[PDB]
């Protein structure tokens, strides 16, 4: 009697999406098919007799995407008309996405929404998955998010953004409406996690030791992120943590709720079993400044607070022996006001391999959802490359002739400059 | 190697 | 269609032969009062 | 959905597409009897951008073939795949323009457009998501320059939000076969800033050294320029017709490249290209592919892309390869080569990779840079034009039907104009 | 140029870009009054092309005038 | 201070050159493939040899 | 004085103020009579 609905938008966000829903069929032991040959109720619905339908719904107004999702080996399992497609894309202008043609779309998603939600009874809250640096992406997401948050109102929502590299850039035009949808979600999201490209590429080169990666062998390290923070809906454990049981334990105000996330252990088959995998090892390196799953460094920075899960064999006496550890090293320290300052859930199911994927099979892991005061870097430097074309000007009459008055830029500036205040105000000790 | 300050 | 125009094209579609001419008599006569003389063209004009 | 017409006016235009016409059907596996024999399914899932269907099962080109003259067309229809073209948009005049601007702009031009605006209009008007138009024609003749030209505006006039391509060549002072040139070079250049969506220059010049040089084969032909500009053709929508990792349409690349709206003339290259002797000894890499990229002879034009600055840039690989690496090459092309790029936008390199390679190869790349190098070739231009204009040579062929010195003027103003804002970006820093 | 500049460098940063759109307006009537053609405040043919319109529409008239 | 005030009068024009002359020279270390991180690469980049 | 100023000085020093304070509002409100309600804004002005 506990739901929860995913949603997927733009490019990023539907390959993401697929990554994730291969992961589930298999943890649920469900075939591509849809076929089984209690714990699926959260991410499913039972039809009455047979096929399963997943609790996710696919925008994007480029219909390549989606044509490839409905002639591919998992065509039978989602129901054919929640894979709602456009026909003009958003050509990376954000204004496109949010006032020309995804207000046409829009409606259709929110019948979708309300014609999902009526089924279920104990809807826990809403996930949302947008690659930031796109036009219909940013734009959906920000237009879908300011309708359900007015239609629902209480209902928590989480996203899984992701924001661009530091130096790494695939577009041009990108921190425009990264800063237009940090804007947009900064009022209107109960929890954002980062989700830059360049970190996790230099974690797959560091221990999976790829030399090529693709988008895959990102998307599936995701995949094993959004399956371990969502394991305690769905599985017996010691210590249980629910989705509503966030915002009074990681978000300290109401302004402040980015934070960044890493997993461990991290290793392939060929060199996994050598080492003994303790809980006290894979604890340390979960809180290495290298395996942020975002380009920022914590040491940088205060800690306010740290949610992190363990699924496996973990005893909890083991897990407090290496809270203590961490506590005793000088070159992590927290914030001032906060003494204690972790959150702790242990479930008993072990992670889940895809087979033909890059990670191992181990009896123990841990996903820690840290909150800290040095992530006003990615702000600051997306701030300067805002700054640095805006003040020319340039790329403007893209988005002026797409209905955006001129002003909008600035307020999501001052709404930065805001931001960056109050992190600096909150990380002073009293 | 120097930085931009060696430099000058 | 005035409203789909951007504020630059609004203004030289919709008060551009206005402004011009009340502005070049302004600038012709040099009257005391430019503002009272000039909203007075706009009416006049329609 | 999202298709795009043909439209091609000139002797120049009619062969360049008489090539790419070839190659499109050549990539798609249609037949010259307009049958299909191809061997992938992804072969006809998004056939209907460029073609249309007919009962029979046959295919046709949405191709509108215009000139004042019957010649070329009377000779194309004779060539390989020349019955593909449907009979009637086969329009022509019975006089010819003789090289002469306004006379296929003003007296000759403006009474037979109507004919081909007709066809124009029943081709647009049935087709399911228009997504725009592209041009070919050539800046040395003088019907091309002037019906083109003149037909661009009567289309932007009715479809003002549509997009629009333009892959013109202008002539160069080194291979000059019109002595009249410079005249309806200039006139042409002031009326296509004002209307093209997107502009492409290509030289006669540049195709001979890139020939001779990387090549290497003793005789070029202009089957061998037409067969380059081809491929740089069909390289810039292969992404739109078959899948990829990130999809670009058209108007992706019209956000990203242009920052200004006057600023919308591209110059472009191709890559790989090798001798037949040597083609056994490379082997294709990404790095061996983007070194060949932005190599200065490579470029399809004249001008000397270390003579100024890019103020941005994109790549569109093709073939299955590894995100990670792209980027990575991207980032370190940029970091090599700061000194070419301008300061005050960071990150100006757009990327886009679909998974379907050309024919007979397994990675091919298409470049198309905006950069302020171009500026050298209007300077040539105008200088021929006021060292011909000064003495009023060549100047009653034109004034003796209708036109005055006083549209000359104009035109070298505007275009001057032109010449001195395109550069003042160059100087311009933070 | 001049007095123009000094009058969009008194707007705020915000608004400079529509004050310096306003300014190039501005310039726009300015040339009208200069100079006296009300038709530059935007962006043998012609001439030959305006004429045989005219002419055609004018024996249409005549027809009219025959009606 | 008369060295001072000349090194920040040029300062745009050594910054320049700093920034021309930094990457110009072949280092294996860098050749793209194992520099893991872009602060690696930043680091590099502020260093001349 | 603004009687001696070349054109665009005059309408610099005379009029660009209240012409941007107008043009201002005329983009951010869109009426359906922009000259109506930039003749009344100069007279309002003074
Ligand atoms: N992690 C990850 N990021 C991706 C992936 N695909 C695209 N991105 C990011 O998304 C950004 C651009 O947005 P996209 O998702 O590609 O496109 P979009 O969101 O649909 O927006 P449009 O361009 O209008 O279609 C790029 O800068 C990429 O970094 C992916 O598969 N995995
Ligand atoms: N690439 C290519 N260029 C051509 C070909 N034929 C002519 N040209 C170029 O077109 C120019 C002459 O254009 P022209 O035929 O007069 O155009 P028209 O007036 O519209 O018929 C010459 O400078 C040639 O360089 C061809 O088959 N291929
Ligand atoms: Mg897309």
């Amino acid at each position: 009697m506990r739901e929860v609905i995913s949603i997927h938008v733009g490019q990023g966000g539907i390959q993401v999406g697929n990554a994730c829903w291969e992961l589930f069929c298999l943890e649920h032991g469900i075939q591509p098919d849809g076929q089984m040959p209690d714990a699926f109720n959260t991410f499913f619905s039972e039809t009455g007799a047979g096929k399963h339908v997943p609790r996710a719904v696919f925008l994007d107004l480029e219909p390549t995407v989606i044509d490839e999702v409905r002639t591919g080996t998992y065509r039978q399992l989602f129901h054919p008309e929640q894979l709602i497609s456009g026909k003009e894309d958003a050509a990376n202008n954000f204004a496109r996405g949010h006032y020309t043609i995804g207000k046409e779309i829009v409606d259709l998603c929110l019948d979708r929404i309300r014609k999902l939600a009526d089924n279920c009874t104990g809807l826990q809250g809403f996930l949302v998955f947008n690659s930031v640096g796109g036009g219909t992406g940013s734009g959906l997401g920000s237009l879908l998010l300011e309708r359900l948050s007015v239609d629902y109102g209480k209902k928590s929502k989480l996203g899984f953004t992701i924001y661009p590299s530091p130096q790494v850039s695939t577009a041009v035009v990108e921190p425009y409406n990264s800063i237009l949808s940090t804007h947009s979600l900064l009022e209107h999201t109960d929890v954002a996690v980062m989700l830059d490209n360049e970190a996790i590429y230099d974690i797959c080169r560091r221990n999976l030791d790829i030399e090529r990666p693709t988008y895959t062998n990102l998307n599936r390290l995701i995949a094993q992120v959004i399956s371990s923070l969502t394991a305690s809906l769905r599985f017996d454990g010691a210590l249980n943590v629910d989705i509503t049981e966030f915002q009074t334990n990681l978000v300290p105000y109401p302004r402040i709720h980015f934070m960044l996330s890493s997993y461990a252990p991290i290793i392939s088959a060929e060199k996994a079993y050598h080492e003994q995998l303790s809980v006290a090892e894979i604890t340390n390196s979960a809180f290495e400044p290298a395996n942020m799953m975002a380009k920022c460094d914590p040491r940088h920075g205060k800690y306010m607070a740290c949610s992190m899960m363990y699924r496996g064999d973990v005893v909890p006496k083991d897990v407090n022996a290496s809270i203590a550890t961490i506590k005793t090293k000088r070159t992590i320290q927290f914030v001032d006001w906060c003494p204690t300052g972790f959150k702790v859930g242990i479930n008993y199911q072990p992670p889940t391999v895809v087979p033909g994927g890059d990670l191992a099979k181990v009896m123990r892991a841990v996903c820690m959802i840290s909150n800290s005061t040095a992530i006003a870097e990615v702000f600051s430097r997306l701030d300067h490359k805002f700054d640095l074309m805006y003040a020319k000007r340039a790329f403007v009459h893209w988005y002026v002739g797409e209905g955006m008055e001129e002003g909008e830029f600035s307020e999501a500036r001052e709404d930065l400059a805001a931001l960056e205040k109050d992190y600096e105000e909150v990380g002073i000790e009293t | 190697s120097f930085d931009f300050q060696g430099f000058l | 269609k005035f409203q789909q125009l951007p504020l630059r094209d609004y203004y030289e579609s919709s008060v551009t032969q206005v402004l011009l001419e009340g502005l070049r008599e302004l600038g012709a006569k040099r009257p005391e009062n430019p503002i009272q003389f000039l909203g007075k063209f706009l009416l006049d004009r329609d | 959905m999202r298709e795009i017409v043909h439209i091609q006016g000139g002797q120049c235009g009619n062969q360049i597409g008489a090539k790419f016409w070839e190659v499109i059907s050549d990539e798609h596996g249609i037949d010259p009897t307009g049958t299909y024999h191809g061997d992938s399914d992804l072969q006809l899932e998004r056939i209907n951008v460029y073609y249309n269907e007919a009962t029979g099962g046959r295919y046709v080109p949405r191709a509108i073939l215009m000139d004042l003259e019957p010649g070329t067309m009377d000779s194309v229809r004779a060539g390989p795949f020349g019955q593909l073209f449907r009979p009637d948009n086969f329009v022509f005049g019975q006089t010819g323009a003789g090289n002469n601007w306004a006379k296929g702009h003003y007296t000759e031009g403006a009474e037979l457009i109507d004919s081909v605006l007709d066809v124009v209009r029943k081709e647009a008007e049935g087709c399911d998501c228009l997504q725009g138009f592209q041009i070919t024609h050539s800046l040395g003749g003088g019907t091309g320059s002037g019906m083109g030209t003149l037909l661009i505006s009567k289309v932007r006039e009715e479809y003002p939000d549509r997009i629009m391509e333009t892959f013109s060549v202008v002539p160069s002072p080194k291979v000059s076969d019109t002595v009249v040139e410079p005249y309806n070079a200039t006139l042409s250049v002031h009326q296509l800033v004002e209307n093209a969506d997107e502009c492409m220059v290509i030289d006669n010049e540049a195709l001979y050294d890139i020939c001779f040089r990387t090549l290497k084969l003793t005789t070029p032909t202009y089957g061998d320029l037409n067969h380059l500009v081809s491929a740089a053709m069909s390289g810039v929508t292969c992404c739109l017709r078959f899948p990829g990792q990130l999809n670009s349409d058209l108007r992706k690349l019209a956000v990203n490249l242009i920052p200004f709206p006057r600023l919308h003339f591209f110059m472009i290259g191709f890559a790989p290209l090798t001798s037949r002797g040597s083609q056994q000894y490379r082997a294709l890499t990404v790095p061996e592919l983007t070194q060949q990229m932005f190599d200065a002879k490579n470029m399809m034009c004249a001008a000397d892309p270390r003579h100024g600055r890019y103020l941005t840039a994109s790549a569109l690989f093709r073939g299955r390869m590894s995100t990670k690496e792209v980027d990575e090459q991207m980032l370190n092309v940029q970091n090599k080569n700061s000194s070419y790029f301008v300061e005050w936008i960071p990150n100006n390199i757009k990327s886009s990779i679909c998974d379907i390679p050309p024919k007979g190869l397994k990675m091919a790349v298409t470049f198309v840079g905006n950069s302020t190098a171009i500026q050298e070739m209007f300077k040539r231009v105008a200088e021929q034009f006021t060292a011909m204009f000064r003495r009023k040579a060549f100047l009653h062929w034109y004034t003796g039907e209708g036109m005055d010195e006083m549209e000359f003027t104009e035109a070298e103003s505007n275009m001057n104009d032109l010449v001195s804002e395109y550069q003042q970006y160059q100087d311009a820093t933070a | 140029d001049l007095g123009l500049k000094l009058a969009v460098s008194t707007i705020g940063y915000r608004d400079r870009y529509t004050a310096e759109q306003c300014a190039y307006c501005l310039d726009d009537i300015i040339k009208s009054i200069e100079t006296g053609d009300s038709n530059q405040a935007f962006r043998v043919i012609k001439e030959k092309k305006k004429e045989e319109e005219a002419q055609e529409e004018a024996k249409k008239k005549y027809e009219e005038k025959r009606l | 201070d008369t060295i001072n005030i000349l090194l920040r009068r040029y300062n745009k024009i050594l910054k320049n050159v700093f920034v021309k002359y930094s990457n110009t020279g072949f280092s294996a270390q860098f050749s793209n493939k194992n520099v893991n991180s872009f602060d690696a690469i930043k680091e590099h980049n502020s260093l001349i040899s």
